């Protein structure tokens, strides 16, 4: 039963456990080496978690890690046969088989924790799935800085132990929890390692600039990740705002009246919500053509396929019309169709409701159409100025129509004569 | 009791050596957490004004990029100095009187109904004043209003000279054109805003006298900012 | 008689009016907060104040004779120019800054230069200069970094003056946070005072604590306020520097991105290495000879007539 | 005498303030200027590192923007969940194999001569293997190579179905297509790289039996980057 | 909400502030709960767009 490395929803959650175990090792080995926390009262409980870490590391070499579908020449291999030998010849098996061999002590597990690519793969999966993935990078670099401080404190504790508790000025004692003491020391020395009247020796003053540079580098990385995250978060808001005040400045320059100004501002605000984009074509053009075609045939294909006007035509025709459908949002009480107008287009309803304002003297609803209803298709087979609209059609609220202009139909018809003859026969 | 604690919190968030050492173990946790938390907020706020500042000066950045690209182009093409000063003055005018954005990309997102409304608000009376378009349907006049295209000129620029091929109709929105002779002097008439020319040549006429050919050299006195229909 | 607001006379007059505005913004607070500058150099800053006032009046006159473009033609009528001037908030600000407030000298004494604090409103004119210069300069980055540095200098000077005024109000020598004393052989010299105030203000706006700790509540609050202001200042500085570097490197970054796109495509499709060398040499030729931009896209920006 | 001076310099310019305070009215503004220079320096490193990390992480930013935009669109228009999975898989495949940017846009920057040479290098041996273009002029084949267009597909996607207009020829560069019956479950011929099936249809032969109509359903079993000649 | 955020931990920690200004704290504290109830009322009296119709039921 070959599993999917992506979107399996269980492989990522098990990678979570594996990266947690790897972090446990990478954070506990320095502590076990430096601090004498491996007391007889805790050695057994630590070594139990050590056994579980060994077992989960084994699970990351064979079994579940054994199965992984991949792609070769476009073809997805998911037969549980060929990647049995692909993994053993891959780099993933190379960084393994040395991270698990038997060999507490500092050098005991330092070569036994080297899976830096499994955590990167877990990262990639997280940013693939998680929507708010920008902050994950900064929390990653925060963990990096905290691990740097952890190592700097473990080394300080080792130095103090090798020098003696109460030997020189910089050493500490073990009356309390020495871990937080050493962490405080490392943090303090990350910015405070100078002092003219304290020439310690020729090996401490020289590297103070080095540690200050490391701190400044990490701090600049912090600031850069914040700035990138803020920019990525506010890009869409800034673009929408900029378009809005550019239109507002244009209209104020041209002394546009207050009412139409309110209408266009309402359109801007209502389209910014529930869309996130001011227009959909700029997104679609960047898309692959087959993706666009599938989107068109999965959004509004069944609505146009049941239209009685285009019955019996081929599929390429209707596919191309779907590709040339243009979305539009109408405000409440907006005259979608006016009485005595050319009415060349063909609207379909995808969200909202529209009403045919008829009656004895007008301003009277005759019939309301809902999502999935088309109207005006009889005009698509007309000629120049020969389909004067019959009545008035008004949008009840905020409606979402799909317009298909007659000129686009003519252009599409240019390439299809066998459907053109049928359409002209229907018109006749 | 409040202000000293506020100052101590400020010091603890900012620095680590400006306060007496946390002689008790539980105080070390407080100081370390304060340092990490404060560095987090400081990075966040620094990134915030960084992004804001980058956003504030961005139109200027693109405008300077356009100007630099222009100058490089006409540097490696040996364009004369007069044209150099003319285009530099043009970009100076664009930046000074804010006109960098064009009208076509400003309204590229609005639906056709709102575009039609704003467009008939901007110029419908002038189009109704046009002799040919006077007594025609409102739908046609709406169709002819969305097809206008802005064209902004500079002082001394020639909109058209005698003998040129005419396939446009020009309506002066906010400008002052003048009909000059072939020598450029001896002003004949001055066309203020709201007027138009080349309305008979925009439509083909059986046996027209001056077929698609201008019969008068007209130029801009100052800036023109007129609209054209093809 | 009317001057083009885009010409060269307008720019040099912008410089000429930027001079006394900066002089006021820098010296008024200094000679009000110290009272030894004000006492010693009386005639210097009588003449300088007279010059600043007459330059302000000349700026009013120039703004009455500036001119604007109507229908694309610059207006050359005095009445229209005067009415256009007397319609903006700038006219109100200028009138507020030009009222004679020196008559309070007889009412408040010659020890109060704060009465000439209404002149700190023509700063917009100064801002205008630092905009126009930014358009006319050869290398904008150097000018903008100089402007930012000058702003930081002005803020630090204001903080030093405020610290000295607070120290005087509390009393010289009342505690270890205040300014030491005015009776020392060196600390009562008006040079030591100003330079030490600058040192303290710079050390306080920047990373906090190095200065002697406060004693009283007002000092405790002032230290925190200065820390907040310094944090904001340093964030503004780093944001401006980052924007500078990004703007300078944007063109090279985009050209490099184009190159990596081409190289990735040529690594995807198996292409002969000789053509890889040829295209790399072509891109290097484009970069070295400053021909990295496309002519068509460059000309797209221009209007049709100029094109 | 030099080590001490260098230590003082590197401690004063890092704004640590561990040096003895100035005492003589000349060290004061010297230290002030040193603090100013240190502040400007630190601003320089932070800005440079931020710009570098922004530039080095820009392609992922645009790809994430496009992926979030398309996900939001497909959630807004209530597309099928199966298509949601298909589109997400297609995008992750395109990012994994570094095929995100379409070839036309990628090659738009190169000059015409270099673009033509690269196009000849990449696919002109394959265009000489098609039956119709075996004995053909090389000059025409160069233009035909220049006219090829890329087409990327997905598993289960149909290329031509049956009874279509049939106005294109497809050259399988990468991937594997398949010929299936009317019900896409039974397989007859599984084509491979370099193959082609729309050769006769484009050249409309007089009297051709069942002209310009595909006679077999062709579906992509992999991702099948193909090239089309119209 | 602003008052309940920056003026509750200042009394849970500075026992003198509450002991001094108990009457003002009680008044503002009851006002806060009254406005909280009115928050429920308003939230029950807000519409929402259904196909752009702005439901008013």
């Amino acid at each position: 039963q070959s599993i999917d490395p992506l979107t399996n929803l269980m492989y990522i959650l098990w990678l979570f456990f594996v990266v947690l175990a790897w972090n446990w090792n990478c954070w506990l080995i320095p502590v076990r080496w430096a601090f004498p926390y491996q007391t007889p009262d805790n050695i057994h409980l630590w070594l139990l978690m050590d056994y579980l870490c060994d077992l989960i590391y084994l699970l990351d070499i064979t079994v579940f890690q054994m199965r992984l579908q991949f792609v070769r020449g476009g073809d997805i291999i998911t037969d549980k046969k060929e990647m049995r030998n692909n993994y053993v010849k891959s780099q993933r098996f190379k960084m393994d088989m040395l991270c698990l061999l038997p060999l507490v002590n500092p050098l005991l597990r330092l070569p036994r924790c080297l899976k830096y690519m499994a955590f990167f793969e877990f990262n990639n999966r997280l940013e693939s799935i998680l929507s708010k993935a920008y902050v994950y990078r900064v929390i990653r670099t925060t963990a990096y800085l905290l691990y740097s401080l952890h190592l700097n404190s473990c080394l300080y504790y080792w130095a103090s132990a090798y020098e003696g508790l109460g030997s020189t000025h910089w050493v500490y004692d073990g009356v309390g929890n020495s871990y937080i003491r050493c962490y405080y020391w490392a943090v303090k020395t990350l910015i405070t390692i100078g002092g003219l009247p304290d020439p310690r020796t020729l090996f401490e003053i020289v590297f103070q600039g080095l540690n200050y540079f490391t701190g400044v580098f990490a701090f600049s990385v912090m600031i850069g990740q914040m700035r990138d995250v803020v920019g990525a978060a506010t890009a869409g808001q800034t673009y929408y705002r900029s378009c809005m005040d550019s239109t507002v400045k244009y209209m104020n320059f041209y002394k546009i009246p207050r009412s139409v100004q309110n209408r266009v501002k309402t359109w801007y605000e209502y389209t910014w919500h529930s869309q996130g984009m001011l227009d959909e074509s700029e997104l679609m053009v960047q898309l692959p053509d087959k993706m666009r075609l599938d989107l068109a045939i999965d959004v509004n294909y069944s609505i146009v396929s049941k239209v009685a006007l285009f019955q019996g035509c081929d599929r390429q025709m209707i596919f191309d019309m779907l590709k040339r459908l243009r979305s539009v949002v109408y405000l409440p009480n907006d005259y979608v169709c006016k009485k005595g107008e050319i009415g060349r287009e063909m609207y379909i309803i995808q969200a909202g409701q529209v009403q045919v304002l008829g009656g004895p003297d007008g301003k009277s609803v005759l019939v309301t159409l809902k999502a999935g209803s088309v109207f005006g298709e009889i005009s698509l087979l007309a000629v120049g100025g020969g389909n004067r609209r019959t009545a008035n059609v008004v949008a009840h609220g905020f409606t979402n129509l799909f317009i298909l202009d007659k000129k686009d139909l003519n252009e599409i018809l240019v390439h299809y004569p066998e459907s053109q003859k049928l359409l002209r026969k229907k018109a006749r | 009791k409040y202000v000293y604690s506020l100052y101590w919190s400020t010091l603890t968030l900012t620095t680590i050596g400006e306060t007496p050492p946390p002689v008790r173990d539980s105080e070390y946790f407080f100081v370390v957490a304060d340092f990490l938390i404060g560095v987090l907020i400081f990075a966040t706020i620094v990134g915030n004004i960084g992004s804001m500042i980058s956003n504030m000066n961005a139109a200027r950045a693109e405008f300077q990029a356009r100007i630099d690209a222009i100058k490089q182009y006409m540097h490696f093409r040996n364009v004369s100095k007069d044209m150099e000063k003319r285009v530099i003055k043009w970009f100076d005018y664009l930046w000074t009187n804010k006109k960098t954005v064009d009208e076509r990309e400003v309204l590229k997102y609005l639906p056709d109904k709102l575009r039609a409304e704003i467009a008939i608000n901007v110029h419908l009376d002038t189009l109704k004043k046009v002799r040919i378009f006077a007594d025609c349907e409102a739908g046609l006049l709406v169709e002819l209003v969305l097809k206008l295209q802005p064209q902004v000129y500079s002082p001394g620029d020639y909109i058209c000279k005698k003998g040129d091929i005419g396939r446009e109709m020009y309506i002066i929105k906010e400008g002052k054109l003048a009909v000059v002779a072939d020598d450029g002097i001896t002003q004949f008439v001055v066309l203020s805003d709201g007027s138009y020319f080349g309305e008979i040549s925009i439509l083909n006429i059986k046996g027209s006298k001056a077929g698609n050919r201008r019969t008068a050299n007209i130029k801009s006195i100052g800036y023109s900012d007129l609209f054209c229909l093809s | 008689v009317v001057i083009d607001p885009s010409g060269n006379t307008y720019y040099n007059w912008l410089f000429c009016i930027t001079l006394p505005v900066m002089y006021n913004w820098t010296m008024i607070i200094a000679r009000a907060c110290f009272d030894e500058l004000q006492s010693d150099y009386l005639e210097y800053w009588l003449a300088f104040d007279y010059l600043s006032d007459v330059v302000y009046l000349l700026d009013m006159f120039v703004r009455t004779r500036t001119g604007y473009l109507e229908q694309g033609l610059l207006v050359k009528e005095e009445r229209k120019l005067i009415d256009k001037y007397k319609s903006t908030f700038q006219f109100k600000l200028d009138v507020l800054s030009v009222i004679p407030t020196d008559l309070l000298y007889i009412k408040f004494g010659w020890n109060y230069p704060e009465i000439r604090l209404n002149r700190l409103l023509r700063i917009s004119r100064m801002f205008e200069f630092f905009q126009r210069t930014e358009t006319r300069t050869n290398y904008p980055n150097i000018f903008r970094i100089s402007n930012l540095v000058m702003y930081i200098i002005i803020i630090i000077h204001w903080n030093a003056c405020v610290y000295f005024s607070i120290s005087k109000a509390i009393g010289f020598g009342n505690d270890t946070w205040v300014y030491p004393d005015v009776n020392d052989p060196d600390f009562g010299r008006l040079a030591r005072k100003y330079v030490y105030s600058l040192y303290w203000s710079t050390l306080t706006l920047t990373t906090i604590g190095e200065t002697p700790p406060p004693v009283r509540d007002s000092e405790y609050f002032f230290v925190v306020a200065d820390f907040l202001i310094g944090v904001l200042i340093f964030a503004t500085i780093v944001g401006n520097i980052g924007s500078m570097i990004s703007n300078m490197n944007a063109a090279r970054a985009e050209f490099q991105a184009r190159i990596d796109a081409i190289k990735q495509y040529m690594h995807f499709r198996n292409v002969s290495k000789d053509m890889e060398k040829r295209v790399i040499k072509w891109f290097d030729y484009l970069w070295t000879n400053k021909k990295t931009v496309d002519e068509r896209e460059v000309l797209k920006y221009l209007p049709d007539k100029l094109r």
